[PDB]
RNA sequence: AUUCAUAAUAACUUUUCGAAUCGCAUGGCCUUGUGCUGGCGAUGGUUCAUUCAAAUUUCUGCCCUAUCAACUUUCGAUGGUAGGAUAGUGGCCUACCAUGGUUUCAACGGGUAACGGGGAAUAAGGGUUCGAUUCCGGAGAGGGAGCCUGAGAAACGGCUACC
RNA sequence: UAUCUGGUUGAUCCUGCCAGUAGUCAUAUGCUUGUCUCAAAGAUUAAGCCAUGCAUGUCUAAGUAUAAGCAAUUUAUACAGUGAAACUGCGAAUGGCUCAUUAAAUCAGUUAUCGUUUAUUUGAUAGUUCCUUUACUACAUGGUAUAACUGUGGUAAUUCUAGA
């Protein structure tokens, strides 16, 4: 008898099972951005759907709206801090006019692909998940670890990565070392 | 059911506590004392969680065993000490005195205040009546008795209290335009001058409170603590000052502090 | 294995509800009361072991009753009762009478006396003097109190019967 | 010469358990969570106190390596960092040596047993071999 | 708001309480007796407050069923008086008295794969279904019944009896 | 997250259900199961029955120490330290479990005690102890009666108990 830990489903099955259109973009979506399952765009749908209805219910309120003002703004600030919506358009009509792509572009998997230094969105995702890229002085191996615009320059190789340095890598040591084995010392 | 109960899980603490959800199932169960248990904050609470001079409570233990700290001028060396609302807690080690009084968010505050402060308390009448052998007596909100006092005290009045002796110094009367402290309610650590009083025959009583902000709201006179005159608090006011502004104004002093 | 009861005169066993401060029975509990079988105070065949105490000793002698004496295990703790039992007075000293035992540990001979009790100390007359003290200053103190009290009152008595007179 | 630089958070200064409190953060490069023996001595020169008198417990590294977070003590003397250190701390720092009790179900067993004697048992010791030998 | 707090008078009591208790320090004083006086507490203790409460209690709200429309009142049902019992109000019980009380606005009865609520699932809105179960309240310790001690139990890791 | 589709006919438009479809802190079961965090878990039928072990005991300078216990005492030939056992005080009426009963009953929100009890905590509180004193009973301080303890036993047995 403790405290119930809180938890919660972050994703939504669409209603449709075998939309030929649906499946279309989801397996665009999923080959453009690298993602591995549906799952990842679930998941981003479901998060376009929270703040969806939370800027439709409070654009329901009047203007000049404690309520609206305070949520509002928040949200528009936290939409603009991740870089989702953009410096300008900060309006929760915008808001509601925010699409999949907007959270996919964001992802450390595209953002890590894009500053040069992945050459593949897939090679992005196996960078980031060997452990090859440290967001700020802290090393990330989550593909979705959603880049805030405050990160984007410190987008780097790992100071603890043999690309970054540090290490000569593990294949490369016993390449190495089988060279030296089949030369001499 | 069978008897009085000892066991206070958490997630049926007092809200102000601010005790985690998590690290226990259980919550300090306050014992008696002067003050409510739903309305008071337990010495473990006031030196583990608010002070942090502790990180168990078998250290809590281990100072209250050392006597260091003391209530009132009395050392309460118990762990679940229910210390409440005009209460003093002294530490004469570092030489370091609180008051628990509410902030404007309406928990126990953390507002230090000086020996000449810590020398007496206030305390509001709950009733006068006259005891054995035509005793005359007031009862405190904190349950003191003080027999014999001036008979211009009545009910939800204040009086302050020497704190080194079970008498009275002076008295403040419960009348318009007066500083007084909500202490129950949504309104909790709000400040403000009594703009009037309602009658209500039959009970439950109301007094309209309005802040120097000009932000007037009523509150039932069970919460309303009378701690001066019109201006001059008789006890040094916490960091806020009772004004309750709206969330959007709090959201921007965040911005001004952040702003160096 | 049952104990012969007081009081039961029949020569058979019963059960009875056995209570705190009775014979063939010691509670556990506060109140616990307990159904015991108890053998009765008549004698008959069916005994095993009969207690006999002799209040009058006669002509013969036995090889283990009156022959050997046990040595008394406790003396008088308290310090009226070390009075009594040596006799002194109602007023003497059982500081030098207190009954004190020799323990052996083989190389080393100490000596162990027991705590006198309700002896006169002047640590006792100390606190029995504190409370006639305490009770003499409290009486004095809620008596100016009251008078400080009363001469408030007729100073409150005066001046509003004054404002009275002239309004 | 690691650069191990250890510092300091949120130092709070206890008279009250006569000791100081603070946060114990250090940033080892290209090494794993050194260890808590030279850390105390480390920050015996940091407080100037003693070794003996330093206690820290926690330090759980963070994910990615190279920094460790954890919490710290200073004593004012050994004698009172022994009246205030839990025991367990205690065999943690060497000052003391695991008590050698029994095991908690045999203590709970011998407990239970030693609830059925009522008074010190001598004479149902005596009786009992008196029992049996007659 | 009181026949309130409190006081006074006359009394009454298988006369309640009003320290024959413990630790540490032991200062000061002169009728120099181990005399007078004194400190810091602990445990107690009558009563009034306080707190933890408990007990009862005011309004309003509960699923399906009429192939359940009349129910309650012998063995209290509704009220009055008086008493008893309770910690205390009260048909709570007793004695006397009156014939009342509930009901189609669904009484009473039956069923529940009924512990109540905070809550949960689903859901555009309105709703539907669930809630034994991390919190609150209740009830029980195989079924009943009775009781001792205790401030508080009709206690079951207390007792007694029957099954 | 305000959505429908297949099936009555030779063909049509309907009513209408069947069937699909998507969730369930919603259970069971099949197949499969590499990593980290988090954690429901004998409720449903049987509040059916239970082997065994544990779950309630508690001592500070501050009630009682002649253990014929230990260290031995720390003017210390009354004791003084620790201290098993046992008297004494307090707790054991908290908790934990379960949901079988229970349908204005519990319960929920809201009222009352001017209709009551309340250990403990906290504040205050007691010069009168004079039986019918013109008859007080030791206050530098009354009494016994017991445990633990010693010794004699009973019964196969129990946290059973007797006599001294
Ligand atoms: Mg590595
Ligand atoms: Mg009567
Ligand atoms: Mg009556
Ligand atoms: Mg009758
Ligand atoms: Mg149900
Ligand atoms: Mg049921
Ligand atoms: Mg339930
Ligand atoms: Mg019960
Ligand atoms: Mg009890
Ligand atoms: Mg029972
Ligand atoms: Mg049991
Ligand atoms: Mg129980
Ligand atoms: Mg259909
Ligand atoms: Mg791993
Ligand atoms: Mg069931
Ligand atoms: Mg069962
Ligand atoms: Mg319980
Ligand atoms: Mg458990
Ligand atoms: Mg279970
Ligand atoms: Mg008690």
């Amino acid at each position: 008898p403790r405290a119930p830990r809180t938890y919660s489903k972050t994703y939504s099955t669409p209603k449709r099972p075998y939309e030929s259109s649906r499946l279309d973009a989801e397996l665009k979506l999923a080959g453009e951005f690298g993602l591995k399952n549906k799952k990842e765009i679930y998941r981003i749908s479901f998060q376009l759907s929270k703040i969806r209805r939370a800027a439709r219910d409070l654009l329901t309120r009047d203007e000049k709206d404690p309520k609206r003002l305070f949520e509002g703004n928040a949200l528009i600030r936290r939409l603009v801090r991740v870089g989702v919506l953009s410096e300008d358009k900060k309006k929760l009509d915008y808001v509601l006019a925010l699409k999949v792509e907007d959270f996919l572009e964001r992802r450390l998997q595209t953002q890590v692909y894009k500053l040069g230094l992945a050459k593949s969105v897939h090679h992005a995702r196996v960078l980031i998940t060997q452990r090859h890229i440290a967001v700020g002085k802290q090393i990330v191996n989550i593909p979705s670890f959603m880049v805030r615009l405050d990160s984007e320059k410190h987008i780097d190789f790992a100071p603890t990565s043999p690309f970054g340095g540090a290490r000569p890598g593990r294949v490369a040591r016993r390449n190495a070392a089988r060279k030296a084995e089949a030369s001499g010392e | 059911a069978r008897g009085p109960k000892k066991h206070l899980k958490r997630l049926a603490a007092p809200h102000h506590w601010l005790l985690d959800k998590l690290s226990g199932c259980y919550a300090p169960r306050p014992s008696a004392g002067p003050h409510k248990l739903r309305e008071s904050l337990p010495l473990i609470v006031f030196l583990r969680n608010r002070l942090k001079y502790a990180l168990n409570g078998r250290e809590v233990k281990a100072i209250l065993m050392q006597r260091h700290v003391k209530v009132d001028g009395k050392v309460r060396t118990d762990t679940t000490y229910p210390a409440g609302f005009m209460d003093v807690i002294t530490l004469d080690a570092t030489n370091e005195n609180f008051r628990l009084v509410y902030d404007v968010k309406g928990r126990f505050a953390v507002h230090r205040i000086t020996d000449e402060e810590a020398s007496y308390k206030l305390g509001k009448v709950k009733k006068v009546q006259l005891g054995k052998k035509g005793v005359p007596y007031v009862v405190t909100h904190d349950g003191r008795t003080i027999r014999y006092p001036d008979p211009n005290i009545k009910v939800n009045d204040t009086v302050k209290i020497d704190l080194a002796s079970g008498k009275i110094t002076d008295f403040i009367k419960f009348d318009a335009g007066k500083l007084v402290y909500v202490t129950g309610g949504r309104n909790l650590g709000r400040i403000g001058t009594i703009v009037h009083k309602e009658r209500h025959d039959g009970g439950f009583d109301l007094v309209h409170i309005k802040d120097s902000l000009d932000n007037t709201f009523v509150t039932r006179l069970n919460n309303v603590f009378v701690i001066g005159e019109q201006g001059k608090p008789y006890i040094s006011l916490p960091k806020g000052k009772g004004i309750k502004l709206s969330i959007a104004e709090e959201r921007d002093r965040r911005r001004a502090q952040q702003g160096l | 294995g049952f104990p012969m009861k007081q009081g039961v005169l029949l020569p058979t066993r019963i059960k009875l509800l056995l209570t705190k401060n009775v014979s063939c029975y010691r509670p556990r509990r506060d109140g616990e009361r307990k159904r015991k079988s108890v053998r009765g105070a008549i004698v008959g065949p069916d005994l095993a072991v009969l207690a006999l105490v002799i209040v009058k000793k006669g002509e013969q002698e036995l090889e283990g009753l009156t022959d050997t004496t046990v040595p008394k295990r406790l003396g008088p703790k308290r310090a009226n009762n070390i009075r009594k039992f040596f006799g002194l007075s109602k007023e003497d000293d059982v500081r030098d009478f207190v009954i004190r035992r020799e323990v052996t540990k083989g190389e080393k001979t100490y000596t162990k006396a027991p705590k006198i009790q309700r002896l006169v100390t002047p640590q006792r007359l100390q606190r029995k003097r504190h409370q006639r003290a305490l009770k003499v200053r409290n009486a004095q103190a809620q008596r100016e109190a009251a008078a400080e009290y009363a001469q408030l009152l007729a100073k409150r008595l005066s001046e509003r019967k004054a404002e009275k007179a002239e309004i | 010469s690691d650069a191990v630089t250890i510092r300091t958070r949120k130092v709070i200064s206890n008279p009250l358990l006569a000791r100081k409190q603070f946060v114990v953060d250090v940033l080892h490069p290209n090494r794993a969570n050194v260890s808590k023996d030279e850390l105390r001595e480390k920050l015996a020169e940091v407080y100037k106190a003693e070794k003996d008198a330093v206690s820290v417990f926690g330090f759980r590294t963070q994910f990615g390596g190279g920094k460790s977070v954890g919490f710290g003590l200073v004593y004012n003397s050994v004698a009172e960092a022994k009246k205030f250190e839990p025991t367990y701390r205690l065999v943690r720092y060497g000052l003391a040596e695991k008590v050698e009790k029994a095991s908690r179900q045999q203590r709970k067993q011998k407990k239970n047993r030693d609830k059925k004697i009522f008074g010190t048992g001598k004479r149902l010791a005596k009786k009992v071999a008196r029992r049996n030998a007659d």
